């Protein structure tokens, strides 16, 4: 008999930057 | 097949569909084109799906084969293709009978983006099966599936389940005629107004009206049992079942209930005249509009300093307007993944369609749809993204199915130029810092339900009282009622102290006109003189 | 005795009434609905915070009614052979409608409901397909009613909200001070106090406590009590005495401790650090001690004559002056005497390097302000977090500009505003922005002026008052001498 | 042990904190220590994996519910206890929270104690000193 | 090795750690060597995927815990020693944290002896003057 | 490739590389051509990804381990390259393939089954 | 065509990939049709899965596993221009497409398909050729 | 228009990009003032951009040859603030100055799809109406 299996691999995420302007 | 109603066009030409190669092939053959086999029913929830198809298989008596989304698994090795497989074999050897799939998407996810070995296999599997579609079976598949578009695109290929029926929100005939059907059966009393009650229920779609039905006969029932054949749901209690309930789409985005009335707005009197116009000339003069010929504007903004009260006309129109009404905050809509935060604007745009009329009162538009200047700086890299698909969905939308987003910035000078263009968002209304008159107007309106002594003269306050905002009018209310208050729990415990050993009771009945002029001893103007010059030039150059 | 009756529940009334016509009518009177000719609501959402009461509803109605009952855990459903969760909700399903005319209970739906499409598992999307086909479609039930719990509502997946399914959503929401004087004599029925105990002084200084929390602080009383009297008797493993073991008694300063232990679960993640201060502490600032001690001690105290006025409250408050006069010491004050909540957050805390956590950090700080009501919110430092819009040429993604909007949102927008109090203390006022500034937001602006000779000396007497001295000193000579010193100085 | 019950078939976590609450409450007055919760409860908001969730979900139930718990007590321990859901720092749940924290002078001194009482020290060593120099030691 | 362990699946990268402790231990008494630990480690404050903190929580309970170690030793190795948890820097897990740093031009000559043993050269090439000469070049 | 191997399960890129080096090191004395190492080398630092630096331990692993073999890369930027990486070992030799000389022997080995100074841009 | 490459056995769709491009190499000079390349080729950057990068890869060495005496050539029919590989697209593979954006053939499919039926008897098909403008099969 | 050099500039660079791959074509640049604005002397961050903007555009509009035919349609209110740089010969020397009759035809071609009353006449308000424009 078959079976199914459980399996969370990851995501993506944006992350924010400050500059500094002359 | 006359239980389902408020889909006439869509009934007929599934009935069509599901009679003319049932109950009389003959002609089919004659004409030499074979009716399609595979059909699918698209929609929202609750839209009449399952029930049209119950009764289209009553009302034509073929043989029926239900064939439950999720139910076509099995545990012991290889049994859900032979389920399927011998499903087909016995729906079309045993007569001309009819196959319904309810919940398609839990069987055909897609052929992509779907793992699971196995469940590709039913997948293909039941592709096949549909494939061999022969015209002597004289066997029709209906689909049923409340996500349209997250179905296997192979399904939808020519020869298996090629006819669409998007059986969409009911019209208001169709609400007239879902509640005469669903009202008949229930004891309904004299004063009730069924036409009334669907031009009322306005965002309601298929089983709302019923929800409000059972809401309506249980307050009768509780509202009689309290207090036996003298029993009738009259026009009050259904007016307070629809009161207490919402559409069934935006449950999860209901607001919770603001009370605020059309009187309570002090000031702003042509504005909100000139608002109510925009609001519900377009859903009432249906007539007039299709006889102009002209596209009604879908949109408005609000600008002024802050605290003249755009908050107040959205809270004004979002409670006297009979439509429904979605409240967005600015950053509420930005997410931290990546896709997050166009899905969620996709989202909520669409929740907003498909229960016309919508009012969508998006606050401190400077958050979302900011002037992205800066833009060689590496940040988040999505702002540009946000502000795309806000534009995409306000130019997108169609003419039919109304909806009006109203924004409100304090400075707009944030706001990008792009959404201040025709066709997204065109009026453009300015809540100027209020005149004497309007003063008097906001004070009197803001103090309807406060006791006050005989011989207050708010008109003087209001004389004096020159470059004052509506927040600087409440601030003086409140500090006089705090006054008032301190006043009155001087007294009283003055009095509690000599009978521990006296003020009537109500030691202050009314603030006092002293309470007010000590109270105003502490008012300032809320927008500085520079703040007032900004927003004057920007209406001035605008 | 152990069996939860109907009565336990407290300050949850309505939704209790509710929930029995649901439960009760059709089955005690059914010709009634088929006097009126339509049938009853078959669904129900209990939803709200943790530790209100829905498990324990849900206790009541099954010792109540004897009709069936079946349990469902939420993730219990869940098992390893391929398609076979389905199986066990069709068992189940099936064994309730065969049985008897039955009450299902669903614990915990939100783990099981992903809503289907920000879910990705095969076996979670027939789960939902299943639970779907089997609460409606083709034969969906006959005389059996499902009654679920969630934390978390919007989670739960559209379909199952629709009537036909879930018909009513009853929210078991935070009670109200007569709701935790119920709350409390529930509680206080079975264990033996001391007469001198007052529940409805309890009761009023409770302000944000939910059930659990309630009877955390019946528990912590009691052990209180156990470790005031298990001192004066040894261990004694093999017998505890009679007289000691009777007459023990729960005394109010047992409450007393334990409620200045206590805070609201909620607020356990939030929850200040201890600190001593008193107002006696505050030397100076009688004028504006007193101001705000009023106007943080009215709405919550006397909330009658705000109603028989049919006005709201202020709410903000705002501090500023030169730096070193005693704002952050004002605020401990309010902390460890006054009654409210308290939230001390920093100026710059809650930001975040990710896109729209510093906004998700506010408007959580607010819902938990908002939640345990009435609390108090601290802002030190306002000028960092709230500065004028538009100033920075270069930004990160205008975080500052989506902060204070969202600041301006939460503090006053399309919510209930019932009772948050907001104090902000920062030096330099001018990079506030106006709309802050505005009334309505923060409408008291409290000006910290440099202390003159009197309140110079007060403040020398506050900060002296616990160090032993010269007898013969005096600081009045020191008072007249310094003209331009600060508290700090 | 804190990640010990994660399984990659579908619903075995779950049925592993069954079988180990089962076991605790099918014998005896059991104690049930649970070390490095923070990686199994991860707030069930701000994760995304289903399974987290649902193993959060079951933990909450068989912690709490109907018939929840029957003469056994539950001690867990985290070094970060911020990051765990709400819903398991309520009453019924966690009812009290110690915090162990950073020992004092006279701590250190008890540390000392109990740790150099079966090594051999010379007559020259005081206790007092070193745990007077001794500032920001974690015992 | 340091990224062998780890595994898409749900709990299957513990059951690596789990394994090669437990073989290890009931072998015999044994040295563990680990490499690149900070691919393993990322603090559990900035690593959001979850299969990381789980995988940190259960070394440190490998490590750390009831009757956790007997008769085996642990070596650990990392680039960037920072770039750790510190509940692992604790004694009890890794006492003492020794730098493999540059040598000294003395250690150079020792290195050119080893390396040029072996091989065949010239008798002109006299190696003092090539490492004096090589300051900074490292193993 | 570089791209190609990467991927967003956990611990399969690194599985896929492993595989390719025992079957590389199964069969006979060979020669791997690994291509674009810049997008899986991100020097560790910058990157905020995991699997960019779990697959760079893993090159370590799998680099320093070698029965006769010798390994070869290929970038564009080579500053992006980890410094063990660079080591000696794994990466021990850095060849320059960067005129007009060159550009008419490729024109000469171009047109021996089937403007030397005109095309003066073209990269080969 | 696309999605008709998959099979029972794991790894099948590599040997039938291989099966027919060695039968249509072994036949005569001819011409292979690939249906529906967008199930075949994921672009490799948004997928997840490996078979679908093994046929990926079968695929190219496939069409990079061409002499000068197999004399064959390949044709791919795709819906969005976007949703294709880069490494497909390189030089080699795939270079000339063309981008078809007629009213003859529109009047050969309607009297290929309405000849089947008892039509009309004052029915013009060229009208509905020309008023026809975008419809295709 | 973007932060300032970069970002615009690759903006104006892939818009001529698009241009020269779909040759022949035809760039309407509306309301030219607003981009060019005589770049001269500002002296600030908004006249860095300004001066990057108008030096990529000569740049991107100077290097077209008779390859590639492209065509660049400007149209503006105020012609005094366009650039005298942008107006040479050799890159846009074309002056074409713009009445009653399109203002009829602008009338009749906003009320097409609009029930009219037949006893109305439009060249009243196109006498009146003068110096009026097609969206007033
Ligand atoms: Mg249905
Ligand atoms: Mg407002
Ligand atoms: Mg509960
Ligand atoms: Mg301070
Ligand atoms: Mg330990």
């Amino acid at each position: 008999a078959a079976a199914a299996a459980a399996a969370a691999a990851a995501a993506a995420a944006v992350a924010v930057a400050v500059a500094v302007a002359a | 097949y006359d239980d389902i109603g408020g889909c006439r066009k869509q009934m007929a030409q599934i009935r069509e569909m599901v009679e003319l190669p049932l109950r009389h092939p003959q002609l089919f053959k004659a004409i030499g084109i074979k009716p399609p086999r595979g059909v699918l029913m698209y929609g929202p929830p609750g839209t009449g799906k399952t029930l049209m198809a119950r009764a289209v298989a009553n009302e034509t008596g073929a043989f029926f084969f239900l064939i439950n989304g999720p139910e076509v698994m099995s545990k012991m090795a290889g049994e859900s293709e032979s389920n399927l497989r011998k499903a087909f074999e016995e729906a079309e050897k045993n007569a001309p009978a009819i196959i319904f799939i309810d919940e398609i998407d839990s069987i055909a996810p897609k052929r992509d983006k779907t793992n699971g070995e196995v469940e590709r296999r039913v997948v293909s599997q039941l592709l096949t099966l549909m494939d061999g579609m022969k015209a002597r079976s004289n066997v029709v598949v209906i689909a049923a599936t409340n996500r349209p578009n997250s179905i296997d695109p192979a399904l939808r290929r020519f020869g298996r389940f090629d006819r669409e029926v998007d059986i969409g929100i009911p019209d208001a005939t169709g609400r007239l005629e879902v509640l005469r059907i669903h009202t008949k059966n229930m004891k309904l009393a004299d004063d009730v107004d069924l036409e009334a009650l669907a031009a009322e229920t306005h965002g309601y779609v298929g089983a709302d009206i019923a929800s409000l039905c059972s809401e309506a006969a249980m307050q009768q029932i509780r509202e009689k049992m309290d207090l036996l054949d003298s029993l009738g749901v009259t026009m009050d209690n259904f007016r307070f079942a629809l009161g207490n309930s919402n559409p069934s789409a935006l449950r999860e985005t209901v607001v919770e209930s603001v009370n605020v009335t059309w009187d309570d707005v002090g000031g702003l009197d042509e504005i909100k005249e000139e608002l109510k116009e925009t609001v519900e000339y377009p859903v009432l003069h249906p007539d007039q509009y299709t006889k102009f010929g002209l596209s009604p504007s879908k949109g408005v903004l609000f600008y002024g300093p802050p605290g003249t009260g755009k908050t107040l006309l959205a809270k004004a129109v979002a409670t006297e307007v009979s439509a429904n009404f979605i409240s967005v905050k600015g950053p509420e809509l930005l997410s931290m993944w990546y896709g997050e935060s166009e899905s969620n604007i996709r989202d909520i745009f669409d929740k907003a369609r498909a229960a016309a009329p919508t009012v969508v009162f998006l606050d401190e538009l400077d958050s979302i749809a900011k002037a992205r200047g800066g833009s060689l700086g590496d940040a988040g890299g999505a702002s540009d993204r946000v502000v795309n698909q806000l534009l995409t969905e306000m130019d997108g939308m169609n003419a039919k199915k109304n909806v009006f987003v109203i924004g409100a910035t304090n400075r707009p000078d944030q706001i990008d130029p792009a959404i201040l263009r025709p066709g997204r968002l065109d009026q453009l209304i300015y809540v100027p810092l209020p005149d004497e008159n309007a003063r008097l107007s906001i004070l009197n309106a803001q103090l309807r339900k406060t006791p006050l002594e005989p011989g207050l003269e708010l008109t003087a306050i209001a004389k004096a009282t020159q470059g004052f905002s509506g927040a600087d009018l409440l601030y003086i209310v409140q500090r006089a009622a705090k006054y008032a208050i301190k006043d009155s729990i001087e007294a009283h415990r003055q009095h509690e102290a000599e009978k521990e050993v006296e003020p009537e009771v109500d030691p202050v009945p009314y603030i006092t006109k002293e309470h007010f002029a000590e109270a105003m001893k502490t008012a300032k103007r809320s927008v500085s003189d520079a703040e007032l010059r900004r927003y004057e030039a920007y209406s001035q150059q605008m | 005795m152990n069996e939860v009756g109907y009565d336990d529940i407290g300050g949850c009334r309505k939704q209790m009434a509710q929930i029995r016509e649901m439960v009760e009518l059709p089955l005690r009177h059914p010709q009634l609905f088929k006097a009126i000719g339509i049938k009853p609501p078959r669904g129900v959402l209990m939803y709200g915070p943790p530790g209100t009461g829905k498990t324990l509803m849900a206790r009541a109605v099954a010792n109540e009614t004897g009709a069936f009952f079946f349990l469902i855990n939420g993730p219990e459903v869940m098992s390893k052979m391929a398609g076979e969760s389905e199986s066990n909700l069709r068992k189940a399903f099936e064994e309730a409608e065969k049985n008897a005319p039955a009450i299902i209970f669903i614990d915990e739906i939100d783990s099981i409901a992903p809503k289907r499409d920000k879910t990705n598992g095969e076996v979670e999307r027939r789960v939902v397909s299943q639970l779907l086909t089997l609460m409606d479609g083709m034969k969906a039930r006959s005389n059996v009613v499902v009654i679920a719990a969630t934390n978390r509502p919007n989670s739960i997946d559209p379909a199952l909200r629709r009537f036909g399914r879930f018909d009513r959503e009853v929210d078991i929401g935070i009670p109200d001070a007569t709701g935790r004087l119920e709350v409390l004599r529930i509680h206080t029925k079975n264990m033996k106090l001391a007469d001198d105990v007052d529940l409805e002084a309890l009761a009023a200084e409770t302000h944000g406590y939910v059930g659990a929390d309630i009877a955390s602080l019946c528990s912590e009383a009691a052990m209180q009590q156990i470790r005031e009297k298990m001192d004066l008797i040894d261990l004694d493993e093999d017998e505890i005495d009679a007289e000691v073991l009777d007459s023990l008694g729960v005394t109010m300063d047992n409450f007393r401790f334990a409620l200045g232990n206590s805070n609201p679960s909620a607020l356990r993640e939030t929850v200040v650090e201890s600190v001593n201060v008193t107002w006696d502490d505050v030397g100076g600032l009688d004028e504006i001690k007193e101001e705000l001690k009023e106007t943080v001690e009215y709405p919550v105290l006397h909330p009658d004559q705000y109603t028989k006025f049919g006005l709201s409250p202020s709410k903000g408050v705002l501090f500023y002056g030169p730096p070193g006069t005693g704002k952050t010491l004002l605020a401990k004050a309010v902390a460890t005497e006054v009654s409210a909540n308290f939230i001390s957050v920093k100026g710059p805390e809650l930001l975040s390097m990710w896109y729209g956590e510093s906004e998700s950090n506010i408007r959580d700080i607010f819902d938990k302000a908002r939640a345990a009501a009435p609390t108090v919110v601290f802002l030190d430092e306002l000028d960092s977090i709230a500065k004028a819009r538009g100033g920075s040429l270069g930004d990160a993604g205008g975080a500052s500009d989506r902060v204070v909007n969202q600041l301006l949102t939460e503090m006053d927008g399309m919510n209930a505003k019932k009772n948050v109090f907001v104090i902000g203390a920062t030096n330099r006022p001018d990079q506030i922005d106006p709309a802050i500034l505005r009334p309505g937001r923060l409408d008291q602006l409290i000006y910290v002026p440099l202390p003159d000779e009197n309140a110079r000396l007060s403040i020398l007497n506050a900060q002296l008052r616990k160090t032993p001295l010269e007898p013969g000193l005096e600081l009045t000579a020191i008072a007249k001498a310094t003209q331009g010193f600060s508290g700090a100085d």
